[PDB]
RNA sequence: GCCCCUAAGCGUGUGCUAAGUGGAAAAGGAUGUGCAGUCGCGAAGACAACCAGGAGGUUGGCUUAGAAGCAGCCACCCUU
């Protein structure tokens, strides 16, 4: 990818849904992606539009008075707060003069730079490589000043000029052709991410998955819960790749927990097909872990957005993932006092600031509920010389306490089924 | 053989007490009878002891002592203590048992040498932090 | 490559003393 | 035998070795054997 | 503090110039000039072998009585030119000197303790000038950092020079600076 | 990240390549130096790479210095445009080095633990380069 | 250029080469030899090997399902 210089940027948008307090919103969260991006938001307008025009996306006066402030401003970089057509893109450039981009650009713009490993970067790299299919015509600049780019010649009989195909033709061919092979890689390494994690899921044990819209987790609350100290930032899409740890109750049993990158409402549909990681680690996860912020605007919003992508996601590939319980966290911060209004419609809305806070044990003590539901449930009395008997019965993992006789001990705990199934003796 | 030094103030409330009188096919209650009688007598402090069931199934111990490192456990210490070297002071061993320290076991692990009082004086004395005043 | 490669070596035979025409 | 150009023993036990011509790492354990070729 | 001369051969070198010096330098020995107060240009031939171990066991500041077709004389180092690629001597610069001349000189510093276990320790300049004879000259002066708060610049002004030696430079040049040890988001931070 | 200010001239030459530095041939700030033994033309996503790795080997002390820094702006032909009609946009900060020149620099307690992050900088340079002490 | 083709030497001596390198080549690694210096031991027989040496309060450390020399931890002023 190429990036270029940022910091002098404008935005326009047109809002045809939701209400002009959703239109504001939708324009703040382009403006928060924009400068976590790198860019000085400038000016940010919104036009009340049932439908965007079909030429510039904005209309006539509007592109009039764009192209006045802008140049009074001295920026050379339009946003538009949607996903425009090359048909839209190229009018709305001609109007200004001036490099012209929407927020699926800015999206894929921050993933590649915040890319990590070669996975996500082969991932970003493809879908902007199949964003940026289309302009092959639509590439006024690729297919123009072209007279004689090839033979425009005919004859009957030796002709002995090569470009059998339209130049295009051969262009779509070789595009194609490249992300045909990328396509490819991305499956193959599919069965490498599986074999990763091959391990885990063979020997069974609690998955709890923490989703949650960009800018909820970002890993804080895997640093805080786990302990173990992971890329947490107040920006925004900074995990680019899941992790798992070993934090669970006092029980042996671990409870994995599983990082998730961010989902941003209005994906532009070319990160849903490709980043599998995060979708697939919540297709097998046994429970789910929804973050939110109590201070936001309309937390509502993201939840739902969350909760169709998940959806979307699970009827997609067949699953149910029954465990759905919510967290409304960044209440530390203080900068929220719809904590009323939340509590009266959403329980288990614990807290934790932005980065830090604590107050988690009740949250544990709810979540443990929905994963403690092993099947061990078996007393047993061990002899005299118990010898070898802790094998399974202490040295494992969801072991308990229990009383002490003479012969032997009355081992009143749990033990696992599959780990000691009939070892154990009455 | 096995030997142990956590708090031996017992009546076979752990597994190290209860399963080890239980286990090796020892009698049930002699040993611990014998225990409880000469050592829960003697104040019952910090009493290590080592197994070596003969055939007859007893092994009379003695009245064994903590290194220099930790005297004060059985003279008139609390069982708190640390576990990072040269941590900060936790108690004070006085001039009192400056010899008797030396008159419980006197050997090394290896068959180098003997002293094993001129050893303790700063072997595992530094190991925690322990100090000796 | 192996054409130009060779082409543009041989040039270190004694005999070209290290320089040799279109190389 | 994870081969390539470039090899180095991992642990203190493994050791190098020019065995048939070819440079190899001769280690206790079995996952830590590789080969230059 | 009272060194001992360091006896040594030299001959007179025949020839002179550029392939002079390469032929002689790949014999072994070096092109070296001994001038002095009296102007008395020469071109010496000294043994490579000879003059690396005499700097390293005496330093840069040793005094070579070098053997001058039976006379001797009595000569100190001023400075020395070594390759960069290959770390070999191509000359040096020595003084014809007596017993009785406090003639400059300079001189490095190291030092004994390391420092606080809490703080760090740099070195700004390990070089001072110092007003000793020709026949004692101090090497390696000591420096005592010995578990000193951070946050000291330690100059000049407080090295303690042997008997019959005098500091050149003002005792207000840095020298040490025992600065805090700093963290991991520090350490990346500089130079990011 | 370390790029000028600004430059005199926005498009220059390329930089000549010969002998050997003149300067910078011994460890200054530091104690232990990356003393390059071939022409290079080193970058700043380079030096920040193997700053990187200095500063993730060393934890909570000791010091490092760079020496070197990305001084030329070095143009790259733009897109296709077959060939001709001017130069390129200044796209990469070059520094040249020559054999014998001090990279970085480092004063590190741990000696062994120092040299070793040092050769693993020097491993992600493009040329040879030796370590080398301040001291003879 | 000098073994045959192919005219002239399977030349004379001192060393290297194990790869047919010679008779393509990089970043990198590396108990090959050829040859310079250099290290504390050290022709006391050094060193290797055969070797008596198998829980010192040695189941402490953070702790009590045991912390069972021993999952691991910050120290080894410890000797007829």
């Amino acid at each position: 990818y190429r990036q270029l210089r940022l910091e002098r940027v404008v935005l326009v948008g047109v809002w045809t849904e939701g209400s002009a307090a959703d239109a504001e919103a939708s324009l703040a969260e382009l403006a928060a992606l924009a400068e976590t991006a790198g860019s000085e938001v400038l000016e940010g307008l919104i036009q009340r539009r049932d439908k965007p025009d079909p030429s510039t996306y904005i209309g006539s006066g509007k592109a009039a008075e764009l192209r006045e402030v802008v140049l009074a401003t001295g920026a050379d970089t339009v946003i538009c707060d949607g996903e425009l057509s090359p048909a839209q893109l190229n009018a709305l450039e001609k109007a200004v003069k001036v490099k012209v981009i929407d927020r699926t650009a800015l999206i894929l713009d921050i993933f590649a730079q915040h890319a990590t490993s070669r996975e996500g970067k082969a991932q970003v790299s493809l879908a902007q490589m199949e964003y940026m299919l289309p302009r092959l015509r639509g590439w006024g600049e690729s297919m123009s000043r072209q007279a004689g780019g090839r033979a425009g010649g005919a004859g009957g009989g030796v002709g002995t000029r090569g470009p059998g195909e339209t130049k295009i033709e051969t262009d779509r061919r070789r595009i194609r052709e490249r992300m045909a092979k990328l396509r490819r890689e991305i499956r193959d390494m599919k069965k490498i991410r599986d074999t990763q994690r091959g391990s885990r899921r063979r020997s069974e044990i609690p998955s709890v998955a923490i989703v949650g819209y960009t800018n909820a987790g970002k890993s804080s609350l895997l640093n805080a819960l786990t302990g173990a100290g992971v890329l947490v930032e107040n920006a925004l899409f900074a995990t680019l790749e899941p992790t798992t740890r070993r934090g669970e109750f006092e029980d042996g049993r671990p409870f994995v927990l599983t990082d998730t990158v961010g989902f941003v409402r209005h994906l532009p549909t070319q990160l849903v097909e490709a980043f599998r990681s995060t979708l697939e680690e919540v297709v097998d996860a046994d429970l789910l872990i929804h973050v939110v912020d109590g201070s936001d605007v309309n937390p509502l919003a993201q939840i739902n957005a969350v909760r169709t992508v998940i959806n979307e996601v699970v009827a997609e590939y067949d699953i149910a993932p029954p465990p759905e319980l919510l967290v409304v966290n960044k209440i530390d911060a203080a900068t929220g006092v719809g904590l009323a209004q939340l509590r009266r419609a959403l329980p288990d809305a614990v807290f934790v600031s932005a980065r830090t806070g604590d107050g988690l044990d009740k949250l544990r003590s709810r979540m443990g509920e929905l994963v403690e539901s092993t099947d061990a449930t078996v007393d047993v009395t061990i002899p005299y010389d118990r010898g070898d008997l802790v094998a399974r019965v202490h040295t494992d993992g969801h072991v308990d306490a229990t009383e002490h006789t003479d012969a032997g001990t009355r081992i009143k705990a749990r033990v696992p089924a599959p780990l000691a199934a009939t070892l154990r003796e009455y | 053989l096995i030997k142990l030094q956590i708090q031996a103030g017992q009546a076979n409330p752990a597994p190290p007490v209860g399963p080890a009188l239980g286990q090796h096919g020892v009698n049930i209650m002699e040993f611990c009878k014998a225990y409880n009688a000469a050592t829960e007598s003697q104040r019952g402090n910090v009493i290590p002891v080592e197994i070596t069931v003969y055939e007859d199934r007893s092994f009379t111990f003695a009245l064994k002592t903590p290194p220099a490192a930790k005297l004060l456990l059985k003279a008139a210490g609390v069982q708190k203590g640390s576990g990072e070297p040269h941590k900060t002071k936790v108690a004070k061993v006085t001039w009192d048992q400056v010899r008797e320290i030396a008159e419980t076991k006197k050997a090394d692990l290896n068959a180098n040498d003997i002293d094993a009082a001129a050893k303790i004086i700063a072997g595992t004395a530094r190991s925690m932090g322990i100090t000796v005043e | 490559a192996k054409r130009g490669r060779k082409k543009r070596d041989r040039k270190h035979s004694k005999a070209n003393h290290g320089k040799r025409p279109n190389a | 035998m994870k081969v390539n150009p470039s090899v180095k023993p991992i642990c203190d036990k493994c050791r190098v070795i020019r065995r048939h011509g070819r440079v190899m790492v001769i280690c206790s354990d079995p996952r830590h054997k590789q080969r230059q070729g | 503090t009272a060194n001992i001369p360091n006896k040594l051969t030299a001959n007179v070198r025949t020839r002179t110039g550029k392939g002079a010096s390469r032929q002689a330098r790949r014999d072994g020995k070096v092109p070296a000039v001994l001038y002095g107060h009296g102007t008395d240009p020469q071109h010496l031939e000294l043994n490579a072998r000879d003059f690396a171990a005499v700097l390293r066991s005496h330093g840069t500041n040793a005094i070579l009585t070098l053997d001058i077709e039976g006379t001797e004389q009595l000569a100190l180092t001023k400075a020395l030119d070594v390759h960069p690629i290959r770390r070999n001597i191509q000359h040096a610069d020595l003084l014809v000197v007596q017993r009785g001349e406090k003639v400059t000189v300079e001189v490095t510093v190291l030092v004994e303790g390391d420092a606080t276990p809490g703080t760090l320790v740099t070195q700004d300049a390990n070089t001072i000038e110092i007003e000793a004879e020709a026949l004692s000259i101090p090497e390696q002066l000591t420096v005592s950092v010995e578990g000193v708060e951070a946050g000291t610049q330690i100059t000049a002004g407080q090295i303690s020079l042997p008997e019959g030696v005098n500091l050149i430079s003002d005792p207000e040049l840095l020298v040490v600076n025992v600065v805090e040890a700093p963290s991991a988001e520090a350490l990346e931070e500089e130079g990011a | 990240m370390l790029i000028p200010r600004k430059v005199k001239h926005r498009k220059q030459h390329h930089p000549e390549q010969r002998g050997i530095a003149s300067g910078g041939t011994s460890v200054s700030f530091g104690d232990y130096g990356i003393q390059a033994l071939e022409h290079a033309y080193i970058t700043n996503r380079q030096i920040e790479s193997a700053r990187i790795a200095i500063n993730r080997h060393i934890k909570r002390g000791g010091k490092v210095w760079i020496n070197i820094f990305p001084d030329r702006p070095l143009t790259k032909k733009p897109a296709e445009t077959r060939m001709g009609s001017g130069k390129g946009s200044p796209e990469w900060w070059v520094a040249n080095v020559k054999p014998g020149r001090v990279l970085f620099e480092l004063s590190y307690p741990d000696e062994k633990t120092a040299r070793d992050a040092l050769t693993r900088a020097i491993h992600k340079l493009p040329i040879k380069a030796r370590i080398v002490t301040r001291e003879e």
